[PDB]
């Protein structure tokens, strides 16, 4: 059986978000808003061909896309932000209903300086559309082609010839 | 008479007559299937834009598509 | 996010453990080195056995059965 | 027991055949099966001897291990090909293992044993419902596994219970336990077949279910257990007496009556192949079952054997049954020679 | 205290299987079901093994083994053969354990690769919503035939019970 | 015999439970999905028997994905080796943590 | 295969024999036919959950519901038995003769 | 067993001898062990011993008879020098018969023994050589 | 660490059963009309502590059986305060209801086998009539439990306290709740609804009573979660659990234990067609007040 | 192995307090038979409609009611049946 061909090590050094999960998840929405208009076409990649070693490039844009939302959140407002974050941090699994005053600051603070209003519900959601460069691909399933049909039925039907043809019991 | 001898026979047959004949009429169970309905589990996917159809909205904030509102909004 | 990350972990895992492959195995007769098993150049998902082997207990303990009888 | 409790039951019986008929999911088949024992329980101890409380014992200990048999088969399936589809096994040990599960279910000569001990305890309606359904349903399971078969399974079994059920036979004066070795010579006859044209073995079975009902309607004329009381049949009522020579022969399969309408295509498409030397050995162990319908025969109808006063007293009364559907049945089971151009009735 | 606890538990099941296949006196035999059931359901929730087993830890240990031992007892009420045949069970299962594992595969009639397995196992993929818990949370919207069939076989199946204790 | 009442009613009140490829109730796939898209879409409208001539192929493609047992066999074969190798005195190990 | 999966089936069919030869009693053969009923359940559970295969996972549920009104049906038989004679051996069951 | 039936028949008949008797002897091992199992299967010997006696008989029976027939096969076909008639199996299966009927002391069981094996033996023989499929086609 | 908290559930539980003792028979007797325990020891807890001392001391089957039943007992009572939330419980079981449960049933087990290995008729047809009656209502217990979290959607039980610092449950069923507190009432094996080691034997009993009382107490009702600081919590659930106790005793000094026939009848023909109507009412009604609960 | 531990603790500690409990010294109803496998029938229907509120978030609403009243009415129905036909006398 035919053998794999991969991408080598020298391919796969991409600097990563090295944060960690609980702030990931504390500034979900306004990420999902400022950035994540590149992120669909890895998506689209992903779904479109189920074949990471063919869409990691786009893997590449929407971690630099990231990295660069959050230096943007970094070296501005708000450090009460990682106190939001530290806030929602020791809640067990998080909910967004305990510590809430802080994120009504944290909002205060980014649509004061920056923008950014934060998107309603439901619309994390809501089918899109995106064009790219690459055109959808031929047999994504890697197959032969199916190889026949069955010679069919076409014509009327006579009547039968000479009765039963069994041993007697004719016409 | 038909009360005193097996009452909460009685009381049986009448909370579940009520139980069977009250879901069909209800000004509520639309609510109830639009609710059931819109809350994502999987992910909505992102897909090949178009054949110029004027649908499927660009910008997750772009008002076109379907929406749910009556949340907040009752 | 999470699952462009999540790429790059397992083809890490892949890359490292053929490549290892390669090495174990560097004198035996038969035996061609990058044998996929199937027939169709497709994308399997390996079966984490190949994504995690030769850790001796700690990892895939608790990188496998970890979750099950946690919480 | 009530009416309304019996027509429940055979309604949940012909529910369970007709849920094995009709499905496309392994699992129905299995429920099928289950339910159809289920209800066919009480059918038996009707009465309430400890022979039908043995009889039912027997038969629900042998049945219920022949389903979660069947379960097995179908669990090493998804094992290996992954899918509910009732089709083609992939695995010799599972198609074994199912055709095994039928063997112990309608009765094979290696799985045989229950099957006169469970006709005997019981009283005929029992029987009849048994005999009949119970070798309806399972024919349609393999009907529908026929590409994937080991033919030695079905030639051995088929041969083996042919053979048992000729000589188990010769011994045996209760009736039951004649019908019974009748039904397993018959389950050779419908058996052995399958894997050459499927349509023999369902005309075959249509054949046999139609016999069997005219039979156990004859000795639901009068509750008879012993050839003896089918001689005082004789001294009660005359008609009786040719219905049984006639239908007796017939079930014997003599080429002027209906019962060699199975023999006879069988046989054809049967050496259309080359087997021949299974055929005619075949053939041979039918012309040796044929004994014990003959000596029945020249028990009542033929011979005349000395009877007893009290049927005197029997003369004035009617035998004031309802007989279920017995004319149709007798001269459609009988008379039904020159028809076998209804062979392609069937697909 | 090492990885092939599956294994491990599985003999503990063979165990149990062969201590009442021995055919002992039916409240031995009980307990030893008992036992096995335990351990199966232990089983089944080491493959993750959220909610299934547990559901017919209820049933096959709730509700069926308390029907034996109430049915044992208001029947009825050491040997050389029982105790030979258990040990001649173990000893096929101390034989079968060390041909996994001095040797590479095992043939019973198959072919089993003779190392402790936790292969093949998920991926840690994105469930979110435990997906044997939603597979049972089916047949009550696609499961229109099924629980019509099982009820009414329940149904069929109180009347057979109480027709056969002497309906009525 | 067999009918075909799930065929003539129309409702497919049983096709789906069946295979995989249809609707799983939150859409997820199994892990054999694509296998088994392959082989049926194989051997559809064929009868059965250069079905089995010409779908050979992907039914044993599909068997090796559910199974994985040759994939197993050359796991076992790779660890052994590995057993032997570092039995017999060729890197105490680096393979792992320490390339 | 696997390594489980040849010890289940070990289990399986030590469990069959059990069923089959059977010495005095018949509450011991029911119950060996209870536990042949585990055998398949655990079976069928395990290689659906491996799978991941979770649109059929009815299975296992409906299997142990129906051979438990199965198990059902036969402690009424044995309790019949027990009930018409002294015991519940298998003995009392030799008449009846083939 | 598929195997040594076809050990049996793998060797021409023909001068090869005496691996033909050994083969004929695993045949008649083969046959008192499904006769003895079902024997013992079906009888409650009272005692264990007695079954041992009991199995220990059909097997050196049905050892017996396949010794004998496959040294008269050979001894047969290499007198006569012709390996294909059936004519020195029908002599072997009389023999066979009339020793079947000696083990078990008797004069007219071991008549009928003769004739019948000796016909059936010629059956299989006759089958062999001008060729009848083995227990199926399957096809049509 | 774990082990310390292994310790600090198993190990004083057994005070817990020890002061119960004290605490219902000095309750019963200021009902009654009784001081007492007050000699031994300062307000009877000497008493108690003198009592297990002593029933250790003393020297009283099938040793298998004989050993295997209070062991049994014993490892139910040790193992069934796993799950219950005081605020963090010890395993965050995802489903611990059906594991309620099915503890019960191996408890029917234990009390079984104990009269097996009784081994006289007379103690034999009681532990039988016992078991019928322990059997007769975990089928109420069930679905009544089954009725109460469907209005809170999952089985965590966590779920449950947190969906609980609205309303007390017991207002959205009242009815349902009270027949699972009467079940509870007959699972527990008191008054009204009725050889060793006893003290083994005995302290099962009792620790299966708290349990009861304790998964009463947060199956129905509680306090508001403090975060950060669930002292408060502990305390008010304690207090709730407590009161509950103390009623569990006031129902027990005040009626007759019932016919057996009585007690069968009064559960099939009065509380099952009661407790099925009341189920398939929450069945079919939160789908028509547009109110399913979120299974995360 | 948490609760492999706690499983094993509890199962230890009880054994320890048995070891110190034992070594300081050192004809039928029929009517008992139907409460049986009523609880068995009954407890299987109980099996098949426990697992309702995980499913209780369909899109079909109205099959899984009607479905779900289904299975409550067969089995006030076979309790009905008992019940008219003296199922549990006494
Ligand atoms: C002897 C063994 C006795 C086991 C008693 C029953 C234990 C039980 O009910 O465990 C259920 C629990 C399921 O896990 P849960 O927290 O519900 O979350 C789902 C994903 N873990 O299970 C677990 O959390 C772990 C499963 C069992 C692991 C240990 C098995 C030992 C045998």
């Amino acid at each position: 059986p035919g053998i794999v061909e991969l991408p080598s090590l020298e391919d796969l050094k991409v600097q990563e978000v090295k944060v960690s999960s609980s702030v990931l998840k504390a500034a979900a929405h306004h990420y999902g808003a400022q950035c994540d208009k590149p992120n669909k076409e890895f998506m689209l990649c992903r779904w479109e061909e189920k074949d990471p070693r063919r869409c990691l490039e786009e893997g590449k844009l929407v971690n630099q896309c990231a990295l660069e939302f959050f230096r943007q959140i970094k070296r501005h407002c708000a450090e009460p932000f990682t106190e939001y974050w530290t806030c929602i941090d020791y809640s067990g699994l998080q909910l967004f209903r305990r510590c809430r005053k802080e994120q009504a600051q944290f909002d205060k603070c980014v649509l004061d300086k920056l923008g950014w209003v934060r998107p309603d519900l439901g619309e994390l959601s809501k089918v899109t559309k995106v064009k790219t460069d690459r055109p959808l691909p031929e047999n994504p399933y890697h197959s032969r082609a199916r190889p026949e049909p069955n010679p069919e039925v076409e014509g009327d039907l006579k009547p039968a010839r000479h009765g039963s043809r069994l041993f007697f019991w004719t016409m | 008479n038909v009360w005193a001898k097996e009452p909460v026979l009685v009381a049986s047959f009448a909370i579940a007559g009520l139980a069977v004949i009250l879901p069909t009429l209800s000004p509520y169970t639309k609510y109830s299937l639009m609710i059931n309905r819109a809350t994502p589990y999987n992910y909505p996917v992102p897909l090949r834009d178009d054949g110029n159809m004027p649908d499927v909205p660009s910008h997750p904030q772009d008002p076109q598509g379907p929406s749910l509102e009556w949340l907040k909004r009752l | 996010l999470l699952q462009a990350e999540k790429d790059r972990r397992v083809l890490q895992m892949l890359r490292e453990n053929l490549e290892e492959e390669a090495t174990i195995m560097k004198d035996v007769p038969g035996w061609k080195v990058g044998e996929s098993v199937f027939h169709t150049t497709r994308w399997v998902t390996p079966m984490m056995g190949e994504l995690y082997g030769l850790r001796t207990g700690e990892e895939i303990l608790s990188s496998t059965y970890g979750f099950i009888w946690y919480t | 027991m009530n009416p309304i409790i019996l027509i429940i039951i055979l309604m949940t019986v012909m529910l369970g055949t007709i849920i094995v008929m009709i499905s496309t999911h392994w699992l129905l088949i299995w429920i099928g099966f289950e339910m159809n024992m289920l209800a066919i329980i009480p059918i038996m101890m009707k009465k309430h001897n400890p022979r039908a409380t043995e009889a039912s014992t027997k038969y629900f200990l042998t049945q219920s291990t022949a389903s979660m048999l069947l379960m097995m088969a179908i669990i090493i399936n998804l094992m290996f090909s992954g899918q509910w589809t009732v089709m083609k096994l992939f695995n010799p040990m599972a198609s074994m293992l199912m055709t095994m599960a039928l063997a112990m279910k309608l009765g094979m000569a290696p799985f045989h044993f229950w099957v006169p001990e469970v006709t005997q305890g019981i009283p005929l309606s029992s029987g009849l419902i048994l005999l009949t359904w119970q070798k309806l349903a399972p024919m349609s399971v393999l009907y529908q596994i026929l590409p994937s078969i080991n033919l030695d399974l079905i030639l051995t079994l088929s041969i083996l219970s042919i053979t048992i059920g000729g000589w188990g036979g010769l011994n045996q004066t209760q009736l039951r336990k004649i019908m019974a070795y009748s039904s397993i010579a018959h389950m050779g006859w419908m058996t052995a077949v399958l894997l050459y044209n499927p349509t023999m073995t369902l005309l075959n079975l249509i054949i046999y279910i139609i016999m069997t009902s005219t039979m156990f309607t004859l000795f639901m004329a009068n509750s008879t257990t012993t050839t003896l009381s089918l001689s005082h049949t004789w001294n009660k009522a005359p008609i009786m007496t040719i219905l049984v020579l006639i239908t007796l022969l017939s079930m014997g399969g003599l080429p002027p009556l209906s019962g060699f309408m199975p023999k006879w295509m069988i046989i054809q498409e049967m050496t259309k192949n080359d087997s021949i030397i299974l055929p005619t050995l075949m053939a041979i162990t039918a012309l040796l079952n044929l004994y014990f319908y003959m000596r029945l025969t020249y028990s009542t109808a033929l011979t005349m054997f000395p009877s007893t006063n009290n049927m005197k007293m029997k003369w004035q009364f009617p035998t004031t049954k309802r007989m279920t559907l017995l004319p149709t049945m007798t001269v459609l089971s009988t008379m039904l020679l020159p028809l076998t151009p209804i062979l392609s009735i069937l697909e | 205290m090492m990885t092939y606890i599956v294994f491990i538990l599985s003999i503990i099941f063979v165990m149990g299987f062969v201590g009442f296949s021995s055919k002992p006196s039916p409240i031995y035999g009980g307990l030893g079901l008992i036992v096995s059931g335990g351990v199966g359901c232990g089983i089944v929730l080491n493959f993750g093994g959220s909610f299934l087993g547990l559901m017919v830890f209820l049933i096959y240990l709730g509700g069926m083994m308390v029907v034996f031992g109430y049915t044992t007892a208001m029947a009825t009420e050491s040997n050389k053969v029982v105790l030979g045949t258990f040990i001649t069970g173990l000893l096929m299962e101390f034989l079968m354990v060390y041909y996994v594992l001095k040797d590479k595969e095992v043939e019973i009639v198959f072919k089993f690769n003779g190392m402790g397995d936790w292969v093949i196992y998920d991926t840690g993929d994105s469930g979110f919503f435990s997906e044997e818990a939603m597979g049972i949370a089916a047949l009550y919207s696609y499961g229109t035939w099924l629980v019509i069939v099982t009820g009414w076989s329940l149904l069929i199946g109180v009347v057979v019970i109480m027709e056969i204790t002497r309906g009525n | 015999p067999f009918f075909d009442v799930q065929k003539k009613l129309g409702v497919d009140l049983d096709h789906w439970m069946t295979i995989q490829s249809a609707e799983q109730p939150h859409r997820i796939p199994a892990r054999c999905h694509a296998f088994e898209k392959e082989w049926i879409e194989c051997a559809h409208g064929i009868g059965s028997i250069r079905a089995e001539k010409e779908c050979k192929i992907e039914f044993e493609d599909f068997r090796e994905c559910l199974l994985r047992q040759k994939t197993m066999k050359r796991l076992n074969a790779i660890k052994r080796q590995r057993d032997k190798l570092i039995k017999e005195g060729k890197y105490t190990p680096p393979p792992h943590h320490s390339g | 295969m696997s390594l489980v999966y040849m010890n289940i089936m070990m289990a399986f069919t030590v469990s069959l024999t059990g069923l089959l030869m059977y010495r005095s009693h018949l509450m011991s053969s029911l119950l060996c036919l209870e536990g042949m009923m585990l055998s398949l359940f655990i079976l069928a559970t395990l290689m659906i959950l491996n799978s991941h295969f979770t649109l059929a996972s009815m299975m296992p549920i409906i299997l142990l519901v129906f051979a438990a009104c199965e198990a059902a049906l036969g402690l009424s038989l044995l309790v019949m038995v027990s009930n018409t004679y002294g015991t519940d051996y298998v003995q009392n069951l030799n008449l009846l003769q083939c | 067993a598929k195997t040594l039936l076809h050990q049996y028949w793998d060797i021409p008949e023909g001068t090869e001898c005496h691996r033909k008797t050994y083969a004929a002897t695993s045949i008649g091992g083969a046959s008192g062990l499904v006769v003895s199992a079902y024997s013992v299967a079906l009888k409650t010997p009272t005692s264990f011993l007695e079954g041992v006696a009991r199995t220990g008989r059909y097997t050196f029976t049905a050892a017996a008879i396949g010794a004998i027939f496959g040294l008269t096969s050979c001894i047969s076909a290499q007198v006569r020098e012709k390996p294909d008639d059936p004519l020195n199996y029908l002599i072997g299966g009389c023999a066979g018969g009339l020793t079947l009927g000696a083990r078990t002391r008797s004069y007219g069981i071991g008549a009928a023994a003769c004739a019948y094996m000796g016909l059936t033996a010629a059956l299989v023989k006759m089958g062999q050589l001008e060729g009848w499929k083995v227990f199926a086609e399957p096809k049509v | 660490m774990f082990m310390i908290n292994v310790l600090t559930l198993i190990i004083p539980i057994l005070l817990a059963v020890a002061f119960l003792t004290l605490v219902e028979r000095k309750v019963l007797g200021y009902m009654q009309f009784r001081k007492g325990p007050n000699v031994v020891g300062p307000y009877g807890l000497l008493q108690p502590i003198a009592d297990a001392i002593k029933l250790f001391i003393k020297e009283p089957s099938s040793i298998s059986m004989f050993i295997l039943a209070p062991i049994l007992a014993l490892t139910l009572a040790l193992t069934m305060w796993i799950p219950l939330p005081m605020p963090y419980p010890l395993i965050n079981m995802n489903l611990g209801v059906l594991f309620m449960l099915a503890m019960s049933s191996l408890a029917v087990y234990s009390i079984l086998w104990s009269g097996w290995a009784s081994n006289s008729k007379y103690a034999l047809i009681g532990a039988l009539r016992a078991v019928a009656q322990t059997i007769s209502y975990e089928v109420t217990l069930a679905i009544i439990l089954l009725s109460v979290l469907l209005m809170n959607g999952s089985f965590t039980l966590s779920t449950l306290i947190i969906t609980q610092e609205q309303v007390w449950l017991i207002f959205p069923a009242w009815p349902l709740a009270m027949m699972w507190f009467i079940s509870t009432l007959a699972e527990t094996n008191r008054a009204p609804f009725d050889a060793g080691p006893f003290a083994l034997f005995f302290m099962a009993e009792y620790a299966n009573i708290i349990m009861m009382n304790i998964f009463t107490t947060t199956l129905f009702l509680g306090a508001f979660h403090n975060p950060y600081m669930p002292e408060l919590y502990t305390i008010n659930f304690t207090i709730k659990s407590l009161l509950l106790s103390i009623t569990f005793l006031w129902i027990r000094a005040s009626y007759p234990r019932f016919r057996y026939d009585q007690l069968m009848h009064l559960l099939w023909k009065n509380f099952l067609p009661l407790t099925l109507a009341l189920c398939m009412w929450h069945v079919s009604l939160p789908i028509l007040l547009s109110s399913i609960p979120p299974q995360t | 192995m948490n609760l492999m531990i706690t499983l094993l603790t509890n199962f230890t500690l009880a054994t320890l307090l048995v070891t110190i409990a034992f070594w300081l010294p050192q004809p039928f109803s029929m009517k008992f038979f139907l409460v049986a496998i009523t609880f068995l029938l009954f407890d299987l229907e109980i099996a098949l409609l426990l697992p309702l509120p995980w499913a209780s978030q369909t899109t079909n609403l109205n099959t899984m009611l009607t479905m779900a009243l289904l299975l409550i009415f067969l089995l006030a129905v076979s309790l009905a049946y008992e019940w008219t036909q003296k199922g549990l006398e006494w």
